[PDB]
């Protein structure tokens, strides 16, 4: 269009070739991945359940892009963004199922299971506190399968040594504690001093619909207002948007199968 | 600036001097002393290596880049424009076209060997088969076409075999005796090791110095001033009695087959990228509308589909009541360039590139009836004149290869010390196209004879060239009954 | 160029009035000749060589060139090399053959030729004849006790002749600049070797002292010939090169082509010209490549009494042009003249009829043949001297009977015209020729094993008897 | 490769996924060859390019 001021959008989620200060991102260098892309932890730990139809809930997101940006800045954007959306879905699902965070739609979660059974250990990381944490599971005939931890506490785990065998209980190379694998959560909600464990075979999940992507050049984005408050029309404003959706289902077969260690 | 201290500023202009026609490149290295006088003062070899890096290598490197098609026009980005237009830089690969044609004409057909003694002939043939000398000869003849010279190294392998390997022209040279005979005193090879993931902070070079009695191995850096330091197990004896490396020359001057037309290749690159710029940057045509008017940019979008264009001139009213009309106008305009002059110029460049290299100018070409073998021989007459000299120098090199081979065979007593290898006759055939049917008719007329199985092997309509003979015996046998 | 190629002192023949003894006792005279050679003859030879290497005047005469923002676009066309290689290959691309009535002399000649690779040597001399107009060869009895033949560079060799009408060669000299590689070694030391009919004298000299010849340690070295060992060959009676007389046309072609390359580099191919009083936004001008309508609205001027009038707007493409007709006709004339004056086939204006390329070629090369036949006479005149030297050394070593005579050798020349083995075979076997089966097979390359085939034929021809 | 059915089989290896590491000597014997392939499902583009 002939507008020489860039379009202000509310919310400002539209990708643009030109910044608010007038900078065209011409000649633009290809972005590169400063971090490893994160993979779903409950999809790693939990037990898959073949499921037909939906309890399930629907995850989804829409990424609008100005066609000037899709032309003159980063042409490949929508191919390079699909994994980043898959990351975002993994993180949303993990945070809902594990921590009961992010307005999880299910009435089920590990945090709620632990908060219901009160299976929590107050204390700092010590060999005796790790053993007590595991014994809270083995009390009810269930054996720990893995650990969930904030990666920032490996500094605490390296300081623990078995005083009989006189060796590190934590293998920093294997990233396994007491012979059990430790998975790391990048989310900000699990605090430094918090550690979770359980028999994750008691946690069941299903995926009725894999991540489906649809690119559209014509729809109306009711949720994104132009500066004047009119809804964004993709075709008429010369805009493109990518829709991604997935269906996920979560089940906890035995809510006593999970225990948590927390700072005193 | 004062040119007096552009050096101290380090403004002193970097990236200038012409490499191909410099006086220091292409010189032949000589030494006044004996091999011993050189070898005891290894620093001298350091001087020669340094000179080779500072002058000869750049020339060979440019010649190689043109053979790879990395012509100046692709790399000299310094004055290009790409703020909104396309770059449209171009390279035409004349160097590859020329050098493959000329080398295929020379060595596309294997060199044959004749001798009066079958023991020598079979020792030669055994060595040639072991070393795949046919392919080797072709690859020398191509280094001769690119760099104007080529090197080959002969070594007695660990498995106790005589092996022949080409040595890279950018990394090899020879130091010659100062006498009029110019025997080769010593040869050197030097290669840059580098890590694959990095550039070393220094540049590290491995240096091999070949004498008439052995190989010396050393290490050096560009940043150490190339101080040769012996490598672990520096010396290695070899059983020849003369320096193993041999040098072949394209001609007396050791000049490459397109080295003298690179400036025309450059001019052709510039001309064609110029036309590609004109095409990219100017609009083919536009509808010009003049005069004071109201144009709705919404209406202009109909320009593709309107039939009638109506221009109504503004009427100007004078304060005293007069009326007068503005001058409206409309018409198409289109870009144009001097096609005659630019095509005549580019055609002259192409024609001269082929003329000065005796290569057939495919654009101005006609086929003389049907007889390819004689028709080409007319066109390739100029190329034959140069090739015959190259053939003389090439045989001069092969004779040394044979001298080395006889020496190692005698020192291993794999052949009688009585033999002489200089009697071998090297027979050259050009790669001109041949007509097997006309040659069969010329050979069987005039009294030739051919065995049935061979004759059948010449014609590909026989699906089973041997079984057919049995089938013929069956027919001819039952014909007796 | 002109002042070096056509000067009166260059290309002259040196003569001395005294005997060899009169010169050798007064070695300073050799210094005079050496200075004259360096001052006058060597520049000419250098220039001819530079043209053979393609370093024509246009590449080095930067003195009047421009490079403040344009490219240099200097050019060199290499006509000298194309010409000399063509002419030399035509003359000596096919080896000289030797005939004699006495086989002892014939085999001594052929042995010497084989040892010295005389085929290549002859070709290299023919090339020097083509570029410089003269060539020199040196024959020496080597340390390994063999008679060796080596070419001597023209830029560093010359001969002083007897002043009588016979012009016997009195003495030859070779002077060479020793230089190392690391330093542009600032002093002008030459090693000067003077060849007489009885030995070689070695000296050192430098320019600063007027080329005073000072004997080198172990100055003298005897040689067993009985006449001065260096021989000189001439391209023609004036000893002029083949392209020497067309260098000025080669220069004109370089200048013309670099002129057009400048016109191409420096001017814009075409531009959109817009005239008249107007507002052009330099941001809007960038749509120029993708706009369809160009709308020009003229400025309206208002008079103080209220009149109104329009400015004259205008627009249209303009493009550079040059006199293609005249420049191409001129460059075509230069090229044609170079080929005419060098009797070299003008490839740009050429056609071929039928199939007998070799029989038709003698027409186009008829003009070249006339010069080559003279060159052939002078070349044989030189080879006879080479033989005289060889017979002398062989007799003084008693490697041959003193009874033999070498002037009976007949030198047979063949031109390097293309040939057609199928026509020649048909012409040789018609008219009664005979060929052995193994030879006949050796002529045709579809036989993968020309000798095994004979056994394979015997098997068939044997079973055909039953 | 000598196949499981005990037969000598010859298969082309794609250039975009195969290369050879050669001996540094002038003889350039081949020291070792490598092949590497991206495992993928048909549709769900992997967030790790696992080879």
């Amino acid at each position: 269009s002939n507008n020489v001021k860039p379009q202000v959008f509310n919310p400002d989620n539209v990708m643009m070739h030109e910044k608010k200060d007038g900078t065209l991102m011409n000649e633009f260098t290809t972005p590169i991945l400063q971090e490893v892309m994160e993979n779903s932890k409950i999809m790693q730990l939990g037990k898959y359940e073949p499921m037909e139809g939906t309890r399930a809930f629907k995850l989804g997101v829409i990424l609008p892009v100005t066609k000037e940006f899709l032309n003159y800045t980063y042409s490949q954007f929508f191919e390079e963004m699909k994994p980043m959306i898959a990351e975002a879905f993994y993180k949303k699902f993990d945070e809902a199922g594990i921590l009961n965070q992010g307005n999880n739609p299910f009435g089920k979660s590990i945090a709620q299971s632990i908060e219901k059974t009160n299976k929590v250990i107050k204390g700092d990381f010590t060999q005796d506190n790790i053993i007590d944490l595991e014994a809270l599971l083995e009390d009810d005939e269930l054996e720990a399968n893995a650990f969930i931890s904030k990666t920032q506490n490996r500094s605490l785990l390296r300081k623990i040594v078995d005083p009989e065998t006189k060796e590190r209980i934590y293998d920093r190379n294997s990233d396994s504690l007491d012979g059990l694998p430790v998975v790391n959560l990048k989310s900000s909600n699990l605090k430094r001093g918090e550690l979770i464990t359980g028999d994750f075979d008691k946690l069941i999940y299903g995926i009725p619909q894999l991540i489906e992507y649809k690119i559209d050049e014509t729809a109306q984005l009711s949720t994104v207002k132009n500066e004047d408050g009119t809804p964004v029309n993709l075709f008429e404003q010369d805009m493109v948007a990518l829709r991604a959706t997935m269906h996920v289902a979560l089940h906890i077969a035995d809510d006593k199968a999970f225990a948590k260690l927390v700072p005193a | 600036m004062l040119k007096v201290n552009e050096f101290e500023t380090d403004t002193d202009l970097r990236g200038n001097i012409n490499y191909l026609f410099n006086d220091e490149a292409n010189v032949v290295y000589t030494y006044d002393g004996t091999e011993s006088d050189l070898l005891q003062n290894v620093n001298e070899v350091s001087k020669y290596i340094e000179h080779h890096m500072d002058y000869q290598r750049p020339r060979l490197k440019v010649l190689s880049d043109y053979y790879e098609g990395k012509t100046k026009n692709l790399v000299e980005l310094t004055r290009r424009k790409e703020e909104y237009m396309a770059d449209n830089r171009v390279a035409h690969d004349y160097a590859s076209y020329i050098s493959d044609f000329i080398n295929g004409y020379f060595l596309g057909n294997p060199i044959q060997y004749q001798d009066d003694d079958k023991d020598v002939l079979e020792a030669i043939e055994a060595f040639n088969d072991l070393n795949d000398v046919e392919s080797h000869n072709r690859s020398l003849g191509l280094d001769l076409s690119i760099y104007g010279k080529a090197y080959e190294l002969m070594i007695r392998n660990q498995d106790d075999e005589t092996r022949l390997y080409k040595s890279d022209a950018m990394s090899t040279f020879i130091i010659y005796d100062n006498t009029v005979e110019r025997n080769s005193i010593a040869g050197v090879r030097y290669l840059r090791t580098k890590p694959i993931d990095k550039t070393d902070e220094d540049e590290v070079f491995t240096v091999d110095l070949f004498t008439s009695h052995g190989v010396y191995r050393y290490l050096t850096n560009r940043t150490n001033g190339l101080k040769l330091t012996p490598r672990e197990n520096s010396f290695e004896s070899h059983s020849f009695e003369r320096m193993p490396i041999t040098e072949f020359s394209n001609n007396e001057r050791r000049k490459g087959d397109y080295e003298k037309v690179i400036t025309l290749i450059d001019l052709y690159d510039n001309a064609e990228s110029d036309t590609a710029n004109y095409m990219s940057d100017l609009n083919d045509a536009m509808l010009l509308i003049k005069g004071n008017l109201n144009l709705d940019p919404v209406e202009v979008r109909k320009q593709k589909e309107a039939n009638v264009l109506f221009l109504e001139p503004t009427v100007y009213v004078d304060a005293e009541g007069r009326e007068t009309e503005g001058s409206v106008d409309g018409g198409y305009i289109y870009k144009q360039y001097d096609v005659q002059g630019t095509e005549a110029y580019k055609d002259r460049l192409n024609s001269d590139i082929h003329m000065f290299t005796n290569t057939p100018n495919m654009k101005d070409d006609n086929f003389s009836g049907t007889q390819s073998g004689e028709a080409m021989k007319y066109k390739l007459f100029g190329l034959e004149q140069r090739t015959k000299t190259k053939e003389g120098l090439f045989t001069k090199g092969l004779r040394r290869r044979a001298k080395l081979l006889e020496t190692i065979l005698k020192n291993t007593r794999s052949i009688d010390a009585n033999k002489d290898f200089n009697t071998v006759r090297y027979v050259y055939n050009r790669n001109l196209p041949k007509s097997l049917i006309e040659e069969l008719k010329a050979y069987i007329d005039s009294g030739g004879k051919i065995s049935q199985t061979t004759l059948m092997s010449l014609f590909s309509f026989f699906q089973d060239p041997e079984l057919e003979v049995k089938k013929i015996e069956e027919d001819e046998k039952e014909s007796i009954k």
